[PDB]
């Protein structure tokens, strides 16, 4: 009835990463966090615990330099939809390859890694 | 397996296709012709077939300035779109439609009633055109300058949703520029007047015109040389020439006074639109000014805006005008993507819902 990944989204403090694969939101394996395909588009949700018990959300949609239009647009839309699912309490961030904000890059201790290639376009 | 249909209605041109396609397979004029007053009449013609029969037809545009004005004709457009162009049964596919900003609530309901009652669709959704363009550019926050054939709009968008209070309308568009070109070409004795001769001039515009970075200075340097002069082959075989008209014509976008309009230019209208928005987001607006529509296809338009807006904006404010090459179809492409998403499968307005709630349901299901 509803997307399983939305049901997983923003329930626990931490970092969640999904990749856009053929007009769908797919989870990235945890052991591959920090490694992004330059030919794909990703969605990243950082969750933080507050004193009052509520959760803070930051949504960064990352766009590879070689990512296709369907992937870039999907990431954007997914971000809006995931923001609305989270009562709109999340702040959205557009992260382009090579101009990532300090906040985004700061999520990764061992640093941001780029990889060539990526999943095929949905077009 | 079963993909959905996407239709981007326009004041001048219809864009239709199937979701998952990177482009619309069908593009035809939004015109409807009927006999002014023997055999297969037939009764009503549409698109190119109507323009090929101007002699016995009173042509009409169902959409005026991005807004429907004739629903009997609008229904005919959609009929032709499904059965003649797309060759797809409406009852067999979901249908994503588009609408202008500040579209009256009455037209939204009407457009919904037709889809369910006339064409018996299983599903339906409506989306704001500019919002789809921003999505196609891969952005959730930014300000879109949509300029087509009948209307121009500036609409700021923040975290996916637009800001109605800051949306600005403008009754200056490509067709007015076409009419303007026909008028100034009389400085060469060229007498274009007929609705047929209006379509050939439209092509001259789309082929030769360009935006001058500095109008007053461009006029000076162009008057000296001849490189500004370009030739154009009329369909009969005759060859005319066009010079400074190439940038005088699309200058009306920045100086509506050329058309006899007290309205403001697009650079100023874009500026005011952003000014109406909350301060905390203006940076993201200035840094993501996105263009869409055919009228924004003029060569060197981004270079003019980028410098004209900086003149008005704070000196510190970084400014980026985005001009995607595919921006003639950016709206449709946004629809194709959105309606292909796995999450959108449950955002459709279903038949069951319409029968239970009627046309008024669109207000709550679409944004
Ligand atoms: N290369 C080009 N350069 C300049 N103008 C162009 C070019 N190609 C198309 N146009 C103009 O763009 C207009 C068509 O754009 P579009 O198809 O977006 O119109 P529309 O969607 O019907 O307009 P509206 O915004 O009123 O719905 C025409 O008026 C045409 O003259
Ligand atoms: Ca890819
Ligand atoms: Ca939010
Ligand atoms: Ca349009």
């Amino acid at each position: 009835v509803e997307h399983p990944e939305f049901l997983k989204a923003g329930k626990e403090p931490g970092l969640q990463i999904w990749r856009v694969e053929k007009f769908d939101l797919v989870p990235v394996p945890p052991n591959l966090y920090g490694d992004f395909f330059t030919g794909d588009a990703y969605v990243i949700l950082k969750t933080v615990q507050l004193r009052n018990g509520n959760l803070q959300y930051d949504l960064h949609y990352w766009l590879g330099n070689e990512c296709s239009q369907d992937e870039s647009g999907a990431a954007a839309i997914f971000t809006v939809q995931l923001d609305d699912y989270l009562n709109g309490r999340a702040v959205q961030h557009r992260e382009v390859q090579g101009f990532e904000s300090s906040t985004f890059s700061g999520y990764f201790k061992s640093g941001l890694k780029y990889k060539k290639g990526g999943v095929a376009s949905g077009f | 397996e079963v993909q959905a249909l996407v239709i981007d209605n326009g004041s001048g041109n219809v864009k239709a296709g199937v979701a998952g396609d990177d482009a619309p397979r069908s593009v035809f004029p939004s015109i409807v012709g009927r006999p002014r007053h023997g055999m297969g009449q037939k009764d009503s013609y549409v698109g190119d077939e109507a323009q090929s029969k101007r002699g016995i037809l009173t042509l009409k545009y169902p959409i005026e300035h991005g807004i429907v004005t004739n629903w009997d004709d609008m229904e005919k457009i959609w009929h032709h779109t499904f059965y003649n162009e797309l060759r797809a049964a409406p009852e067999e596919h979901p249908v994503l439609l588009t609408e202008a900003p500040l579209n009256p609530k009455g037209n939204r309901e009407r457009m919904t009633q037709i889809m369910f009652e006339s064409f018996n669709v299983p599903a339906m959704y409506v989306a704001i055109q500019a919002v789809l363009s921003l999505y196609s550019s891969g952005r959730t926050t930014g300000i879109v300058l949509d300029s087509g054939d009948g209307v121009s709009h500036t609409v700021p968008i923040y975290e996916g949703y637009a800001l109605p209070h800051a949306i600005m309308r403008l009754d200056l568009a490509g067709r007015d520029l076409t009419e303007y070109l026909m008028k100034i070409l009389h400085e060469r004795g060229y007498g274009f007047s007929t609705s047929a001769e209006k379509e050939i001039v439209r092509d001259i515009k789309e082929k030769l015109c360009y935006i001058a970075l500095n109008f007053d200075e461009e006029m000076k340097t162009s008057e000296q040389s001849s490189d500004i002069e370009k030739s154009y082959e009329l369909p009969d075989g005759n060859i005319i020439t066009v010079g400074n008209e190439r940038f005088r014509c699309p200058e009306a976008l920045f100086q509506p006074s050329f058309l006899g309009k007290e309205a403001a230019g697009i650079h100023t209208t874009t500026f005011n639109s952003i000014k109406k928005c909350d301060v905390d987001i203006r940076k993201d607006l200035y840094g993501n000014i996105v263009l869409s529509g055919g009228t924004t296809m003029y060569e060197g338009i981004g270079e003019r805006l980028t410098r004209d807006i900086t003149t008005l904006a704070p000196s510190t404010m970084k400014i980026k005008v985005v001009a995607p090459p595919e921006r003639k179809y950016s709206v449709w492409i946004g629809g194709s993507i959105l309606s292909s998403l796995s999450t959108f499968q449950q955002m459709w307005i279903t038949k069951e819902e319409y029968d239970e709630s009627g046309p008024s349901i669109v207000h709550r299901k679409c944004f």
